[PDB]
RNA sequence: UAGUGAACCAGUACCGUGAGGGAAAGGUGAAAAGCACCCCGGAAGGGGAGUGAAAUAGAUCCUGAAACCGUGUGCCUACAACAAGUCAAAGCUCGUUAAUGAGUGAUGGCGUGCCUUUUGUAGAAUGAACCGGCGAGUUACGAUUGCAUGCGAGGUUAAGUC
RNA sequence: UAUCCGGGAGUCAGACUGCGAGUGAUAAGAUCCGUAGUCGAAAGGGAAACAGCCCAGACCACCAGCUAAGGUCCCAAAAUA
RNA sequence: GGUGUAGUGGUAGGAGAGCGUUCUAAGGGCGUUGAAGGUCGAUCGUGAGGACGGCUGGAGCGCUUAGAAGUGAGAAUGCCG
């Protein structure tokens, strides 16, 4: 089986309308503000929960 | 005088994964932008981070601009000069291989 | 005596571009495709400009036909009525008159109908 | 010089019509309601542009088939599975379901665009000769010298 | 008021003040043109020729004479290597009405 | 006479036709050789008499 | 892409056991004056600052098309069955070689590509992935016919010498 | 318009339709002839679509008119004549 | 040049007349106050096609007459990129 038709511009595009990344889980670091995802450990200070870790 | 661009030529990785990460980006805050670059796993992640970061020092140095202002204005990736390469594959013949190359251009302004 | 090919393959090429620009997609950017297309809008246009008076006139038809409806009388009969009155106007005036000057279209089928009993 | 007049959409007051289907054949009574919806009885028609007006269908329970067809018009549909063509005849539809009765002729005669189903929308069916459409003050339509 | 007249095997409503695009006169730029054949007068009161409405005229001035966008005739048969291209532009007048009587 | 306006004798020399350039030349594809045949080859036709 | 295969470290690279086969690859700028110095970056690469007439002439360097990819958007588009256009056309946007202007276009009518080969092809017969370049009735010697010029019951030189 | 003289060809696979025959089964969108038309090399209108059937031969422009075949209740122009 | 009549579908193919490309000769010109080339434009001619403006570009090129051709690509499971 091979493509009967090239595919065009458009419908490439249209296929691709899905292909996409997502940033998800970001907010504010409670011990220095700066963004972390949620439930990790916050990469700049090392705190989670409060707590330095 | 109120925007600044920073550009990466050449850069070994695939346009259209670079175009994933650069549509996070595009149209939003130096802060933002850093953060999401940040925590993006993806492997042109830290390249865009990087030319951002030169943008925006160039945009502070060279220009003298407010830093805490700045927005990413414009960001895309470009086709670059392409490697031909060739792989092996069975009964005896090849198969070319593309090693591709990128163009990553960001511009932040003012506001 | 050598003549390379020179520029006019690029000129004929983008015109025939030119004249395709408003296609979809290959349709406006490839040569080829541009070209096989606009022949075919170049068959269209011919056709078309002998179509549109059949259009035209058909158009004038309905309304006329209409009007003479809403005055009591049927678009046939309308027309022979006004062709025994030797009244010369065309489709397009008539319908012209029934849409705007109603009062004029239904002079003229008082006429026509005036015909039609003598 | 180009000046045929062309009707827009919106400028076109269009009128609500009442029409008795009481012993009127089945096909004359959609020929006119089709000609009404799509607006052939204005001079302002225009094949582009919506101009017909609204018509209000009663009594379509007493609508008349002639000859045999209450028994032997048979409506056929498809579910597109195999084996899967339904029959409903025409006497059957009549005394159950006569809004679709109604409706399938006048979408046979309506055109198969848009525009068409467009016009279709403005069909209202209704058995017996209550409607409840007053607030659109809808004037009644002789229709036996249109048949 | 208006009028309908018979022009170039047409026929065209006029208005006084209007201009009117028609198959070209044989007339000089600036020069008065009168059309005779008016079929009908409408207005206020409506005037039916039959053919011609008895005595009536259109008075206009030759504002203009030019020619229309160019018209592409390319008659060609698939698959019978064989097409002609041929270009047209169909002269007109344009004529700016005065009176009507 | 004068290099610059040089005009030789009316039919004296006339403009060689090419075959095979474009369809409306009258010559195009098979640049007069008709459809297929011996005589359509190069180099085809049968010797003399 | 011509011109030697070879304008350039070419019969080289490469291929073949061998005979043998056999490439690609020219152009910054007048002059390197080939970007001191500063900033981001590990570097690469960029942004300034400079040289320069020009740096979107920065060494992949004269020009820089098309295919192809991307960014921004003036208009349209999530009830529609579309050889993709043409004719008619509301609305929106904009104002040109100023022309009865331009872009887009709801909606309606009409409408089965190009080529080849066939009696007949939308054809479920063939060919083309697209774009660019190259690619097919020519020359020599003779035969014959038309046309033209010179001379004309005449016309004419060939080789050869200067 | 025919002749004649000379230069240049292409064509030698035809198809269907009507009518007259053969082969065939008085079958074939079969085959082979005669005769006329069309297609071939002919667009346009009709027959839903539909080379060969009916009407008719596109140099072009028109938002003019009259007709051919075929049609006039809606799709869809014209008679619910 | 005017008038009138008639005519102007077309494959194979015959005839005629033209467009465009490179180069040559002569004349007459154009170009760092910006050639060729590229790009865009709503421009002109019956056609092939011809100008005119903006931007880019950076050094050669038109026009008239005549002459010679490696003179026009969309298809060759064409070749190279
Ligand atoms: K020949
Ligand atoms: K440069
Ligand atoms: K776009
Ligand atoms: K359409
Ligand atoms: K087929
Ligand atoms: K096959
Ligand atoms: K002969
Ligand atoms: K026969
Ligand atoms: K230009
Ligand atoms: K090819
Ligand atoms: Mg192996
Ligand atoms: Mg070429
Ligand atoms: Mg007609
Ligand atoms: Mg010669
Ligand atoms: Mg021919
Ligand atoms: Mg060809
Ligand atoms: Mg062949
Ligand atoms: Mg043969
Ligand atoms: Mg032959
Ligand atoms: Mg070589
Ligand atoms: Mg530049
Ligand atoms: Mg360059
Ligand atoms: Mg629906
Ligand atoms: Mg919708
Ligand atoms: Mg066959
Ligand atoms: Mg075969
Ligand atoms: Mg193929
Ligand atoms: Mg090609
Ligand atoms: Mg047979
Ligand atoms: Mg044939
Ligand atoms: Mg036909
Ligand atoms: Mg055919
Ligand atoms: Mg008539
Ligand atoms: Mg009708
Ligand atoms: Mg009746
Ligand atoms: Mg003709
Ligand atoms: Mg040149
Ligand atoms: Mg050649
Ligand atoms: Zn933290």
């Amino acid at each position: 089986a091979v493509p009967a038709r090239r595919t065009s511009k458009a419908k490439k595009a249209k296929r691709r309308t899905h292909y996409k990344l997502t940033i998800k889980g970001l907010n504010a670091c409670s011990n220095c503000g700066e963004m972390k995802k949620s439930h990790h450990v916050c990469p700049a200070c090392g705190h989670y929960d409060g707590k330095d870790v | 005088i109120t925007s600044a661009k920073a550009t990466a030529k050449t850069v070994r990785t695939s346009p259209r994964k670079a175009r994933l990460v650069i549509d996070l980006i595009r149209g939003k805050s130096v802060a933002d932008a850093i953060s999401i670059l940040k925590f993006t796993p993806n492997k042109s992640a830290g390249i865009i981070e990087k030319v951002l970061m030169s943008a925006v020092a160039n945009a502070e140095n060279n220009f003298d601009l407010d830093v805490e202002s700045l927005v990413v204005s414009e960001a895309f990736v470009n086709e670059g000069p392409t490697m031909k390469r060739f792989r092996p594959r069975a009964k005896g013949s090849a198969s070319p291989i593309n090693k591709r190359t990128s163009h990553i251009t960001v511009v932040v302004t003012e506001k | 005596a050598r003549v390379k090919g020179g520029t006019v393959t690029r000129k004929r090429r983008k015109k025939v571009l030119k004249l395709a620009k408003g296609y979809y997609g290959s349709k406006h950017t490839l040569f080829k495709s541009a070209k096989e297309q606009v022949m075919n809008s170049y068959y269209y246009a011919f056709r078309d400009r002998r179509q549109k008076k059949r259009d035209f006139r058909k158009l004038w038809i309905a309304r006329i036909n209409a009007a003479a409806r809403m005055n009591g009388l049927s678009y046939s009969k309308l027309m022979h009525g006004l062709k025994l009155a030797e009244i010369d106007i065309n489709r397009k005036m008539l319908a012209d008159l029934a849409v705007n000057d109603a009062a004029a279209f239904t002079a003229l089928a008082e006429q026509a109908k005036d015909a039609l009993s003598k | 010089m180009r000046t045929t007049y062309m009707a827009k959409a919106g400028e076109v007051e269009r009128k609500w019509y009442v029409v008795d289907a009481t012993d009127v054949p089945l096909g004359r009574l959609s020929a006119v309601v089709a000609s009404v919806l799509r607006g052939k009885n204005k001079p302002t028609f225009t094949p582009h542009v919506d101009t017909g007006d609204f018509v209000i269908v009663i009594n379509a329970d007493k609508v008349k088939l002639t000859g045999k067809k209450a028994t032997d018009k048979i409506y056929y549909r498809h579910s597109m599975y195999p084996g899967g063509l339904k029959s409903v005849t025409a006497g059957e539809l009549r005394d159950k379901n006569s809004r679709r009765l109604i409706e399938t002729s006048v979408k046979g005669m309506l055109p198969k665009n848009t525009l068409g189903r467009k016009q279709f929308t403005k069909l209202n069916v209704y058995g017996g000769a209550e409607h409840p459409h007053a607030a659109q003050q809808p004037e009644v339509l002789d229709i036996t010298n249109l048949i | 008021m208006y009028a309908i007249i018979k022009t170039g095997g047409k026929q065209v409503k006029v208005e006084v003040g209007q201009a009117i695009y028609v198959e070209k006169l044989n007339v000089e730029a600036g020069e008065k043109v009168v059309f005779d054949e008016v079929i009908l007068v409408g207005g206020e009161s409506t005037k039916v020729g039959a053919p011609t409405v008895a005595g009536a005229t259109v008075e206009g001035t030759v504002e203009k004479h030019g020619k229309q966008k160019k018209v592409v005739t390319f008659q060609y048969k698939p698959k019978k290597h064989s097409h002609r291209k041929q270009g047209h532009r169909q002269p007109y007048t344009k004529v700016m009405i005065e009176a009507i009587n | 006479m004068k290099l610059h306006e040089l005009k030789p004798a009316e039919g004296s020399r006339q403009v060689r036709n090419r075959v095979g350039r474009g369809t409306s030349s009258g010559n195009g594809k098979t640049a007069g050789r008709g459809q297929k045949g011996q005589k359509a080859r190069s180099g085809g036709g049968v010797r003399l008499g």
